[PDB]
């Protein structure tokens, strides 16, 4: 999983991107561990 | 403004250990990952390790794993690199660092860096510096302006801090890079000033060698016979 | 893993020109990072996500690429641009840095202000004897300097240090030190620096003699 609402549930190697608009958060990982 | 203040770097015999620590302020420490990144003395840039936030998952570079331990004390806005079993290729400048500000972050980029802390790994006994002042011999008089120096000679390990009239003089100072000799460094530093300021005003070179704590002021006095 | 190489290593431009420096990857990556660095201080973020200007950073700068091809470009280079620049990706773990391109800035030749100093009373005091020559704000970086005792006999036992291109002169500058015993410093009268730079057609020379004030 590469996007979520709990930042932590993302277990991303680098800091996930916060994509917030008005009311709307979501966090997305841009760093990939193969 | 953000700030990330690294410390406790220094010298250590091969096999030894050290615990670097970095002081974060200017933000909410616990909303960010932290990273340690270092720069070998050939200027090669290596990411060394990453500690998350909230739950605190830690990730390492291979060549280092289970010798170093990254960590955070969120209660003291503080980041740690525990280092054991040191090899000499770990000799480097260690930088703690974190992702960028809002609009410019979340990409795997390092948006603010600490100021560095120098890690030396070696057999050689830590020696303090010798400061001598370089002042003119014979003529080499009014060119309208003159040139003096400190010679900072004898020491181990880097770094030092040379400074003129305690920072009052930066205009027209050249500080040369340390040159390693037999297990020991030398450094030189010249200043140019209008020959009216000299010796009529006073010129002092203030060098600090924190690894022995030397802190010496060489006053550059005209030459006697 | 995703090892980056950067071309060229040393790029040279006069103030006014556009220059481009490129950063290849072993495989795909969707974002490149550039940090500018200058001696004494740590990398500053320059370009974020392939092509955003880290706040502060002159609009003469720009970045792009995609896949395995990225670069950073300056429209019109200045002097305050002399620096090393580094690429950095984190598309794929671990993250890596290129070995980084170094811009140097062209300027008209400028000739060294050379000045010499005898060992100091103190130094002598303690058994060491060291002589030093300063050679300051020249261009281009190609100097070399010869040590001559008494009658011009050359010596080794010498140590050289250079600065980086000044960010305002666009100059270079350089320190040389000779280190002999106290005896050997006493037991020889005259001392000479020989600096051979494009600008004079014959060695620029400072010198003094050892029974002097």
């Amino acid at each position: 999983i590469f996007i979520s609402d709990d930042k932590d549930s993302l277990k991303c190697p680098c800091d996930p991107e916060m994509v917030s608009q008005s009311t709307c958060r979501f966090f997305v990982c841009k760093c990939v561990e193969r | 403004e953000v700030q990330l203040v690294e410390s406790g770097g220094g010298l250590v015999k091969p096999g030894g250990s050290l615990k670097l620590s970095c002081a974060a302020s200017g933000f909410i420490f616990s909303d960010y990952y932290m990273y340690w990144v270092r720069q070998t003395p050939e200027k090669r840039l290596e990411w060394v390790a990453t500690i998350s936030d909230g739950n605190s998952y830690t990730y390492y570079v291979d060549s280092v794993k289970g010798r170093f331990t990254i960590s955070r004390d969120n209660a003291k806005n503080n980041l740690y690199l525990q280092m054991s079993s040191l090899k000499s290729e770990d000799t480097a400048i260690y930088y703690c660092a974190r992702d960028g500000p809002t609009d410019s972050s979340g990409y795997g980029g390092f948006g603010y860096w600490g100021q560095g802390t120098l890690v030396t790994v070696s057999e050689a006994k830590t020696t303090p510096p010798s400061v001598y002042p370089l002042a003119p011999g014979s003529a080499a008089q009014t060119n309208s302006m003159v040139t003096l120096g400190c010679l900072v000679k004898g020491y181990f390990p880097e770094p030092v801090t040379v400074t003129w009239n305690s920072g009052s003089l930066s205009s027209g100072v050249h500080t040369f890079p340390a040159v390693l000799q037999s297990d020991l460094y030398t450094l030189s530093s010249s200043v140019t000033v209008p020959s009216s300021p000299r010796p009529s005003e006073t010129v002092t070179c203030n060098v600090a060698h924190p690894a022995s704590s030397t802190k010496v002021d060489k006053k550059i006095v005209p030459r006697d016979c | 893993q995703s090892v980056l190489s950067q071309s060229p290593a040393i790029l040279s431009a006069s103030p006014g020109e556009k220059v481009t420096m490129t950063c290849r990857a072993r495989s795909s990556v969707s974002y490149m990072h550039w940090y500018q660095q200058k001696s004494g201080s740590s990398p500053k973020p320059w370009i974020h996500a392939t092509s955003n200007l880290a706040s502060g950073v002159p609009a003469r700068f720009s970045g792009s690429g995609s896949g395995t091809s990225y670069s950073l470009t300056i429209s019109r280079v200045e002097a305050e641009d002399a620096a090393t620049y580094y690429c950095q990706q984190w598309s794929s773990h671990p993250p890596t840095f290129g070995s980084g391109t170094k811009l140097e800035i062209k300027r008209a030749d400028a000739a060294p202000t050379v000045s010499i100093f005898p060992p100091s009373s103190e130094q002598l005091t303690s058994g060491g004897a060291s002589v030093v020559c300063f050679l300051n704000n020249f261009y281009p970086k190609d100097i070399n300097v010869k040590w001559k005792i008494d009658g011009s006999e050359r010596q080794n036992g010498v140590l050289n240090s250079w600065t980086d291109q000044d960010s305002k002169d666009s100059t270079y500058s350089m320190s040389s030190t000779l280190t002999l015993t106290k005896d050997e410093y006493e037991r020889h009268n005259s001392y000479t620096c020989e600096a051979t730079h494009k600008t004079s057609t014959s060695p620029i020379v400072k010198s003094f003699n050892r029974n002097e004030c």
